[PDB]
RNA sequence: UAUGCAAAUAUAAAAUUAUAGUAAUUAUAAAUUAUAUUA
């Protein structure tokens, strides 16, 4: 665990430059489009005339939102022979 | 369409910024800005010609197809009455290149060479800006546009044509002509090079 | 004045100086020349990070000027005091009577909190702060806590 | 003196120096470019 | 000291240095102030 | 017995330094040039005279991360924390005090509002202003002179 | 000079001497071996040795990290399978394609995500070979003995209660239930092992 | 060829190389350019022969009197480091000094922690980097 | 503590009675926000993405 | 499964074996050895 947890570190602390460099690349879209206009092209209800079309745009993101119920996997047992782990969930071999 | 997820703002790094005086959020809807900005002028470039959007101002004048700067330069000559006829074409290259990028032209570089000299040293410490401006100078060389084909050059970039191209325009020379392109140290290589070099930068 | 060329502001220049001379090399005048002289330039001769403001001063050009007209090309102190005199004599709204910045003599405490604390330490605290000391109008019956 | 000025004279090129003055400028593979020139001396060779 | 007032009033503070070497214009002036990372350091002949 | 697989190769983590260390060749050098049968290499007659620097000592030798081993490749913060936390309040109050400086590339030789405000902070700290006050006071200067700008501007 | 320091003519250059003596680690570190390929321990990509390491035991598992092909992989598109599966089940009079075509433009935009997101992956590997990996050199700590010296120090401390006597002694484990089946005059409970 | 990757790491990997105008630091720098080529100096020799070299009295305290966190302006380092190449001999067509220095550092900008480096693979050491992932160099 | 309550009958030996009323003391951590500190490899990933498709 | 009895790796040592005469040594760890569901 503690040496995955290292590892699990390490790749993050790239994924946030990843991340950085993936905004970084949006605000040069800004001043290509114009801030206005990138905004357009993420959703912005700029066409919005009256509060009927705020309530449907707004209705969308409400039935996204709203969560239907996760179904997670569970990994089966796997039954072996003599049964040197029976916390087997894969068939891969272990130490003991 | 809506993303694959709907999640907040990502954190702000440290040391990371709006920058000032920028509406963030600011709408197609929002009351026009009253000045000339890059930002102001797209917004309303993107009001007035819908979607329509140019890498650069070459582009712009490939998609009228026959319409030189000057040409259109009456038409604002025309409207504004107290322009001159240089500024009315003038008008039209800035609102364009505030739009779209910057030129390419040697007009231009011969402009920025000339401030440049116009102003000489600076009381910079270090002579900062002088340093800034000549190092960017020479940018725009011949020499420099030949080195970066050597050195796309190196990386495998071209392909058979290009070679068959560099070779006939090496042919065309005489060793007359070699012995006058090898004083430069460079020139040469730009006489064999130009058509990959050209290629490359454009 | 001119009396001295060089000044300073580095803490623990001592130490410095040691440690510069250590990193050098040569006996030669040469090096010895350079080796001072850059010692010198850097750090005493106020090339960078220097003002007028900054220097302490005690003769700032005020002051000079008054100085130059009471003790200057005076044959006595006799004469100097008579001068003097003459000088305090002076009404507020005279032309020459002229004012300058005068240097605070600093505060012991520094401030009237700090004033406060320092008293305090010669006197007796109360148990109980000014507005609850005096009975509730209403009773509270003192249990066990 | 730790660090002695030694050889000064510039009169020939390294390469005459290090030719008239030793024998390894005969192998000029056996020896590493910070040392190449630079050897006045004659050197032997020892198979242990 | 009972009595040395007269000097007192012409008298001369010794100047800020401190604070005016802190606002001195710098040239690694951020607008907004980020602390280092943590350097490597040395964990034992095994580790490096 | 199962090991890391590159183990034949590794490294001396505490000594593989030393091979290449300046001072290391100084000496060497010193005594081969001594001979008189060497004709010493350019760098040498430069750094004949301009020895380097004394106790800059590795961390390998030197087992403390603490240690600032460098006078070059050292950053700390001049800024003590009580300053940081002050300009940052002050930074973060208004972003075009803070940018009014460096907005592209820090421009070096001339003032800047960040520390010109702090100035003035301390100045009015030291005539018994407290802390909010004091700050909205000099954030008030900044902005009024910006409005003087900006209506001349108009 | 034309290539590395590390690496002479015949192979890895043999500065210690362990390589003199065995002179097969100069040429050979295994079947993903070529010559360019010595000096640089790790080979290629996608190749035997390719793997990188950290504290010594090598990272097979990159995939797993990005949330690609991982039974705890990351899924982009849930709410609209679900929406589908619904639509499905309820009624066959009325059929919604509506929500197929909700789904496919996810799924149009997700292969596009995917391709970015092993791309950064990549970059990761590039990234972690550079700055992070010790090229399998580093001992692992990812095995319990390989701490023993962790453990020896608590051995130690319970030895220094006992009056620095029973190294690496435990109590004796006692019964399900040694207490309540004991009579009055026998330990009922397991004592320190000094104290037997 | 190397000379360039040098280079670019006296330029972009050394905090607060002193003013590198001044002909002092200017000459160290040029020596040990000259050393690099020709192959006198390892090039790791010669970085820490640059980093340790003799630059001025209480130079941290004057330091301080310049810098916030340590890291100079790095303008100087680079016209300095093409100064050098050009006044040595080192390319026979003169640009391409300049351009290749330039040109590294351009395409290392992009990079996650970018002016560090890990001290075995910055130069020089038994054990390498595959051509590709070396860090100045014209293959990445 | 566990132990006590236990042995007097106000703590059940399995099982946790509170556990419904006690999520709002935990940090209950929304996919929607980011944690810069997190060991979860997950929610970094699904913000990058959710920015890159942006 | 710690009321009898029971010193004992946590290191003070001089080449391996061997009850302290037998044989001539022994012990040792990173070279090399094809299949463990990764985009
Ligand atoms: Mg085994
Ligand atoms: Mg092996
Ligand atoms: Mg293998």
């Amino acid at each position: 665990r503690r040496w995955h947890r290292r590892l699990q570190k390490s790749f993050i602390a790239f994924m946030q430059f990843k991340t950085m460099k993936v905004l970084e690349d949006q605000a040069r879209l800004v001043n290509t489009y114009g801030q206005a206009a990138v905004n357009a092209a993420l959703g912005d209800p700029w066409n919005a005339t009256d509060n009927v079309a705020r309530e449907r745009k707004s209705a969308a993101v409400r039935r996204q939102v709203r969560a239907l119920p996760m179904v997670n996997v569970v990994p089966k047992h796997v039954a072996t022979m003599k049964q040197i782990h029976n916390d087997r969930f894969n068939y891969r071999w272990r130490v003991n | 369409h809506g993303n694959l997820f709907y999640f907040r703002e990502y954190p702000m790094y440290p040391g990371e910024y709006v920058p000032a005086e920028h509406n963030t959020l600011s709408s197609l809807r929002d009351e026009l800005r009253l000045d000339l900005t890059a930002q102001s002028l797209k917004e309303a470039w993107m009001r007035v010609s819908g979607g329509v959007y140019f890498q650069s101002v070459d582009e712009y004048y490939a998609s009228v197809d026959g319409l030189d700067a000057e040409q259109i330069g009456e038409v604002l000559a025309a409207l504004f009455p107290e322009l001159n006829c240089y500024e009315a074409q003038a008008l039209v290259q800035r609102t364009l290149e505030c739009i779209s990028r910057p030129v390419s032209a040697a007009s231009r570089q011969l402009s920025r060479t000339i401030t440049a000299e116009a102003v000489g040293l600076d009381n910079a410490p270090g002579h900062y800006t002088n340093f800034l401006e000549w190092m960017g100078r020479l940018t725009e060389t011949r020499a420099f546009k030949t080195e970066h084909a050597l050195f796309e050059f190196s990386r495998r970039k071209f392909n058979r044509d290009d070679v068959r191209v560099m070779f006939e325009n090496y042919r065309l020379m005489s060793k007359a002509t070699l012995l006058a392109d090898s004083a430069d140290s460079y020139s040469h290589f730009y006489t064999v090079l130009k058509d990959f070099a050209r290629k490359v930068a454009g | 004045l001119g009396w001295t060329d060089l000044f300073t502001t580095i803490p623990d220049m001592t130490y410095h100086i040691k440690e510069w001379f250590d990193t050098t090399e040569h006996m030669h005048n040469d090096a010895v020349a350079w080796q001072l002289g850059h010692l010198l330039e850097t750090c005493f001769k106020m090339k960078e990070s220097h003002s007028s403001a900054m220097e302490r001063a005690a003769i700032t050009p005020t002051r000079a000027r008054w100085v130059e007209d009471a003790f200057a090309d005076q044959p006595s102190v006799n004469d100097i005091m008579r001068t003097l005199t003459e000088i305090e004599q002076l009404p507020f709204q005279s032309t020459h009577n002229t004012s300058d910045e005068s240097h605070i003599t600093p505060y012991t405490l520094g401030s009237v909190a700090a004033g406060v604390q320092r008293l305090g330490e010669h006197r007796l605290r109360y148990t109980l702060s000014p507005w609850d000391i005096t009975p509730p109008e209403d009773s509270v019956v003192l249990k066990h806590t | 003196d730790l660090y002695p000025e030694g050889f000064q004279w510039k009169h020939k090129l390294n390469t005459e120096y290090n030719q008239w003055r030793s024998n390894t400028w005969l192998t000029p593979d056996l020896i590493p470019k910070e040392h190449r020139g630079r050897f006045l001396c004659n050197f032997q060779l020892n198979i242990v | 000291s009972i009595y040395a007032h007269a000097l007192s009033q012409f008298a001369v503070c010794r100047q800020p240095w401190n604070e005016y070497i802190g606002l001195l214009t710098k040239q690694d002036s951020t607008p907004y102030h980020t602390e280092p990372q943590e350097k490597p350091a040395y964990r034992g002949r095994k580790q490096g | 017995y199962k090991m890391p697989k590159n183990m034949g190769v590794a490294p001396r983590f505490d000594t593989w330094n030393e091979k290449y260390e300046p001072w290391e060749h100084m000496k060497r050098m010193g005594r081969l040039v001594g001979t008189g049968f060497y004709i010493p290499p350019e760098w040498y007659n430069h750094f004949r005279m301009f020895p380097p620097i004394n106790h800059n000592f590795q961390q390998e030798k030197t087992l403390n991360p603490h240690n600032a081993s460098e006078p070059t490749q050292d950053d700390t913060s001049t800024l003590s924390p009580e300053r940081v936390a002050l300009r940052d309040e002050l930074a973060r109050k208004s972003r075009l005090v803070a940018s009014e400086g460096m907005r592209y590339y820090n421009i070096f030789w001339v003032r800047k509002p960040l520390d010109t405000m702090e100035k003035e902070y301390y100045e009015l700290k030291r005539r018994g202003v407290d802390h909010g006050e004091a700050i909205r006071k000099v954030l008030q200067g900044f902005y009024s002179g910006l409005a003087v700008k900006k209506r001349v501007a108009a | 000079r034309q290539h590395d320091s590390g690496v002479n003519q015949y192979g890895l250059k043999p500065t210690n001497a362990y390589d003199y003596i065995n002179p097969t680690n100069l040429i050979n570190f295994g079947r993903g071996t070529t010559f360019d390929n010595l000096g640089v321990r790790r080979a290629g990509r996608g190749e035997i040795d390719s793997s990188p390491s950290h504290s010594g035991s090598p990272v097979f598992t990159q995939a797993k990290l990005i949330g690609l092909s991982g039974e705890e992989q990351l899924t982009m598109c849930q709410s609209e399978t679900m929406a589908l599966r619904l639509c499905m089940a309820k009624a066959g009079k009325e059929t919604c394609e509506r929500e197929s075509r909700a789904l496919d433009s996810c799924l149009g935009r997700v292969g596009h995500l995917r391709r970015a997101m092993s791309e950064a992956c990549w970059e990761f590997n590039d990234w972690f070979i550079q700055n992070v990996s010790d090229n399998h050199t580093k001992p692992f700590q990812h095995r319990p003995h390989d701490w023993r010296h962790f453990y020896a120090q608590e051995k130690l401390v319970r030895e220094r209660q006992q009056n620095g006597h029973a190294y690496g002694r435990r109590p004796k484990q006692f019964s399900f239930g040694a207490r309540y089946v004991k009579t009055d005059g026998y330990g009922k409970r397991p004592r320190l092992p000094y104290n037997k | 060829d190397d000379m360039f990757i040098w280079l670019c790491h006296t330029a972009m990997s050394v905090l607060n190389p002193g003013d590198m105008r001044s002909r002092l630091i200017y000459n160290h720098l040029r020596i040990l350019a000259e050393s690099v080529a020709s192959g006198e100096m390892t090039q790791r020799t010669a970085f820490r022969f640059f980093e340790s070299a003799v630059r001025s009295p209480a130079y941290r305290e004057i330091a301080k009197r310049q810098l916030e966190g340590g890291a100079a302006t790095r303008l100087a380092g680079i016209s300095a480091a093409a100064d050098v190449m050009r006044r040595m001999g080192l390319t026979r067509r003169p640009m391409s000094s300049y351009f290749e220095l330039y040109q590294r550092i351009v395409e290392r900008s992009e990079a996650m922690t970018p002016w560090g480096f890990p001290p075995l693979f910055q130069f020089e050491e038994r054990l390498s980097l595959e051509p590709r992932l070396k860090f100045f160099s014209r293959a990445s | 503590a566990k132990a006590q309550a236990i042995r007097i009958g106000l703590y059940p030996r399995f099982g946790n009675p509170f556990w419904f009323r006690s999520q709002k003391f935990r940090p209950k951590a929304y996919q929607e926000n980011y944690d810069p500190t997190t060991y979860s490899t997950k929610r970094t990933v699904e913000h990058f993405a959710y920015n890159w498709v942006q």
